[PDB]
RNA sequence: CGAAGAACCUUACCUGGUCUUGACAUCCACGGAAGUUUUCAGAGAUGAGAAUGUGCCUUCGGGAACCGUGAGACAGGUGCUGCAUGGCUGUCGUCAGCUCGUGUUGUGAAAUGUUGGGUUAAGUCCCGCAACGAGCGCAACCCUUAUCCUUUGUUGCCAGCGGUCCGGCCGGGAACUCAAAGGAGACUGCCAGUGAUAAACUGGAGGAAGGUGGGGAUGACGUCAAGUCAUCAUGGCCCUUACGACCAGGGCUACACACGUGCUACAAUGGCGCAUACAAAGAGAAGCGACCUCGCGAGAGCAAGCGGACCUCAUAAAGUGCGUCGUAGUCCGGAUUGGAGUCUGCAACUCGACUCCAUGAAGUCGGAAUCGCUAGUAAUCGUGGAUCAGAAUGCCACGGUG
């Protein structure tokens, strides 16, 4: 290890929080911990949803919840389906009125959590990491963009010695915290080792 | 005497925006009475997730507007003209009624 | 009539009016020989004073709190050399001089993660 | 170039348009003389073969004809149109490279 | 290393105002307890009135005078062995090494205390005594004394 | 050093007693409310009994939470491999380095670029040059500290005016300190000289602040099969009426030496009495604890305030004034031990913190050798906090003097 969080490390400037409320040593115990269960389930019954963030307003005893997704309309349900049970879903997790309002992702070919969600599944699917993880990633330098830094973990392959892998274009100076840049991981837990992803796609600059 | 507000979204501003009017606000000219929390305004709300149908979806948000009182108990002039020297804070409403 | 000068240095505020008579000098209701006077060298506070001929010449009312000995009297040398500049401003090249118009950016240190204090090394004998 | 050109100069510190107006020193020096060119020439002049050595060299691995006026320690190998003259003298120079836009200039009739 | 500025301008005595005097008062205090310092050696620095009976000043300056040395060595690693080719000591470390011989040796002096410890010293200095003075010819014996290699 | 905190617990270790679908998860069978008070046998783990107890889905089969016990798939492992791994970390090193595309060069590994001349903190920059460009780096964005401005004025402030149960205590006042959100400012920008009339250097002016302002944060490509299966996760291997699990007590604080990192000394730049002035950053509902009362004292009783610029832990030490003691092992320095006591907690023998009284050692500055420190630095002086019922000279952090 050797490298700061290119995201908490902007935390600051040009780079919202995922979660913007206030609360007191009191409660604030319990509350990033709801914030979580909720957090983590609304991925489990809406992985296939394609949901990017999911941040989490909270004014007073009413949390407001945003899941952006590049597929809004399978995150809606059938005109009441989804929003329905989620919002409801929300109930005694946080005992509050939740309400959730969906945010649709635009060009999920430059978000780093579904860039890396993907290639991840892809993995999963039997498939060489070296052609998704360029080609199948490459994408995002098409649809604007500049500068994309991917990296696979190690046991890539039938192989018990682990190995790293580079591939970027354009440019990702994450030693600028006015450059802004679009990380996350994902994993992908396959026959064998779990094989990791960091997606870098750096968004323009300040 | 003067009373201050501050209501922000969280202690990461709140903090420092109201420590420095204690601080700087309150030397020895003001009196300040004490700073107080508040009782936080909490509103959330839930939104369906996924596009059209699943019902079942929904998604819980929620904001945290955290505020504090203080207010300075002392009209004088030459530290109840030392406040406006702070206006900084990307984000902590500053409600100097009386 | 008066001029104001703040001065400081080393989590210090100074704060002396100068007026035009009355060689008399006080700080926060004590003298600056029964506050300062005997101390480690607290002769740098009248020390800007008498560096123009004082005493018979002008006042002297500060109201300095913040920082030890040295410091609240490096303070009140600032606040006091940055005043008469007031009641000329063109007396600058003097004191600036002798070094009173600059103030002591030279602040404390803040101690360090990994050290013991801000910069003393814990040491390992064996290594 | 257009950043003189109209007031698109007037961006940034007076100190940065410095710093940009200096690539142009370089720039419209080094290739100042060649940005027309929209594509590799059908033909190339040199002066001395010693010299533009390197230039020549390039040339004959496109397939862009060379006219050059080599001289007694030049290597004419290199040259498909040896023009054996005083690669210097002040006078030799202005004559023949004058004389050449000379026949080039109503060379398109 | 490489680094080359100025000195660090000291601030004068507390009274007198001499830088002079100043680095002495730095170089005979401890722990920071500069006021002790103050009040250890401006004392005996005027107790020598009952020593003498006058404006008591210069004494120090000639005091110092038995006490300053010229020479000095300074072993170089060179000629495989280890030189010692000895040089003279410009003014601005003559006055401030004497100072350290009259203190680092005054405090062995083992009399009634520092602060009188340190006063005899003094008369002990321009009327050649202690180890003050000693090391001066104690040192003396190697440079000017072995110009065999300066 | 994992340990920001080993009396039980923790715990993983030892001894002994004891339990084998099991302390921890689900599935099944049949039963039984959960729950509370309870008696005895035992160190306890537990077992053998007395009650008290019946909530609801009621389609009166069945049930759900939970409990019993029977069988088994299993559950369980701080067990072995860090040369099976993920994740995470230290290190060369904040070092200036590490590469790629294309082009060109050699039969080729490979080179060139990236070398050379100046220059910078720097592969920073400027020329040059068979290379022309590009990426990870360095720089700059982030914080923080150094000046002033806009704004708001409680618990903060008091310049003026006024009233004083003299304390900004009370009107009052937004000036000032301060608080804290947002702004201006530093760029070799301007002056001069050097340099090829370039980069840059050297001084200089102006400023509160120069030549990445000070300090943080930020750690390239990879190396050490470096560290961690013991936080966690996990391939393989292992154990399973037991390297699983419960209790009690003991151990991790043992010694007959050594090595590293620290604190306090060896003293009059000092101790000791009295007196007394100055700061910062911080914690706090099983909490911080006032005032007052008792006690020599640790602390106890009673009981307000603050869940915080309002109150509390907290009423700094060095320091300065006076006086003393006069270079002896002392008026130094405190180890040790005895006498008796407090507070935590079932409980402090083993093995705790502190108070009082008495005891008052080694030590008179330390070879060979070795460490840190370039400025608010080293040096020294106190203050707070994490862990935490209660064992800090350690760690993290703050300010005074310098």
């Amino acid at each position: 290890g050797q490298k700061v969080h290119p995201n908490g490390i902007r935390l600051g400037i040009v780079k919202p929080w995922n979660s913007t409320w206030f609360a007191n040593t009191k409660e604030f115990a319990d509350n990033l911990d709801s914030d979580f269960k909720v957090r983590q389930y609304l991925t489990k019954e809406l992985a296939k949803a394609s949901v990017s963030r999911i941040v989490i307003e909270r004014p007073a005893k009413s949390i407001r919840v945003t899941i952006h997704t590049a597929r809004p309309g399978i995150v809606i349900g059938k005109k009441g389906e989804d929003v329905e049970k989620l919002r409801k879903v929300v109930a005694d997790i946080a005992g509050v009125p939740a309400q959730i309002n969906i945010a649709e992702v635009r060009k999920p070919e430059l978000d780093a959590k579904l860039v890396a969600d993907s290639i991840t599944s892809q993995l999963e699917r039997r498939v060489m990491f070296r052609r998704a993880m360029k080609r199948a990633v490459q994408n995002a330098m098409r649809l604007g963009a500049k500068g994309i830094k991917v990296e696979v973990s190690g046991r890539l392959g039938g192989a018990e010695i682990a190995r790293t892998e580079w591939y970027r274009e354009g440019r990702v100076p994450l030693h600028t915290l006015r450059a802004d840049i679009d990380y996350n991981t994902s994993e992908a837990h396959t026959t064998y080792g779990v094989i990791g992803v960091k997606v870098w796609i750096f968004k323009g600059e300040i | 005497r003067i009373r201050i507000r501050l209501k922000a979204f969280d202690h990461r501003l709140i903090d420092q925006a109201t420590a420095e009017i204690v601080e700087t606000a309150k030397r020895t000219g003001a009196q300040v009475r004490g700073p107080i929390p508040l009782p936080t305004r909490k509103e959330r709300f839930t939104v369906l997730i996924s596009p059209h149908v699943n019902k079942d979806a929904r998604d819980q948000y929620e904001i945290r507007t955290h505020l504090r009182l203080v207010d300075i108990v002392e009209p004088t002039e030459k530290t109840v003209d030392a406040l406006m020297r702070l206006d900084l804070a990307a984000g902590v409403d500053v409600q100097i009624s009386l | 009539n008066q001029y104001y000068g703040t001065g400081r240095r080393k989590s210090s505020a100074a704060r002396v009016f100068i007026k035009p008579g009355n060689g008399k000098i006080v700080i926060n209701q004590r003298s600056l020989e029964q506050y300062f006077g005997r101390e480690t060298a607290r002769m740098v506070v009248r020390q800007p004073l008498e560096l123009v001929d004082m005493v018979e010449k002008l006042d002297l009312y500060i109201t300095v709190k913040g920082g030890g000995i040295s410091g609240q009297a490096g303070a009140i040398r600032h606040g006091i050399t940055r005043a008469l500049m007031e009641y000329d401003e063109s007396l600058r090249s003097e004191l600036r001089k002798a070094g009173f118009v600059t103030r002591d950016a030279r602040q404390v240190e803040r101690k360090k993660v990994g050290l013991r204090k801000a910069r003393r090394r814990p040491q390992f004998s064996k290594r | 170039e257009t950043q003189s050109q109209d007031g698109t100069f007037d961006k940034l510190t007076k100190k940065e348009a410095l710093m940009r107006t200096r690539e142009l020193e370089k720039l419209e020096n080094s290739l100042g003389g060649i940005k027309d060119m929209g594509g590799l020439p059908d033909a190339l002049f040199v002066i001395d073969a010693d010299h533009e050595h390197i230039a020549i060299k390039e040339a004959n691995n496109l397939g862009i004809p060379v006219f050059a006026i080599v001289d007694t320690n030049s290597d004419p190998d290199g040259v498909d149109f040896v023009i054996p003259g005083n690669d210097d003298a002040i006078r030799a120079v202005t004559l023949y490279l004058g004389a050449v836009a000379a026949t080039v200039r109503e060379g398109r009739s | 290393r490489r680094r080359v500025i100025g000195q660090r301008k000291i601030l004068p005595d507390p009274k007198f105002g001499s830088e002079l005097l100043a680095k002495f008062v730095n170089i005979l205090m401890v722990d920071g307890k500069k006021s002790t310092a103050e009040s250890i050696v401006y004392s005996a620095l005027e107790t020598l009135a009952q020593r003498s009976g006058k404006s008591e000043l210069e004494a120090f300056e000639v005091a110092l005078e038995n006490v300053r040395p010229t020479v000095e060595v300074k072993s170089r690693r060179v000629g495989g062995s280890t030189y010692q080719v000895p040089v003279e000591v410009r003014p601005v470390r003559r006055n401030a090494l004497a100072m350290r011989w009259i203190v680092e040796a005054a405090r062995k002096r083992g009399d009634k205390s520092m602060a009188l410890r340190l006063a005899n010293e003094l008369s002990d200095a321009a009327e050649n005594k202690g180890t003050a003075v000693k090391k001066r010819e104690d040192v003396h014996r190697m440079a000017e004394a072995n110009k065999a290699f300066a």
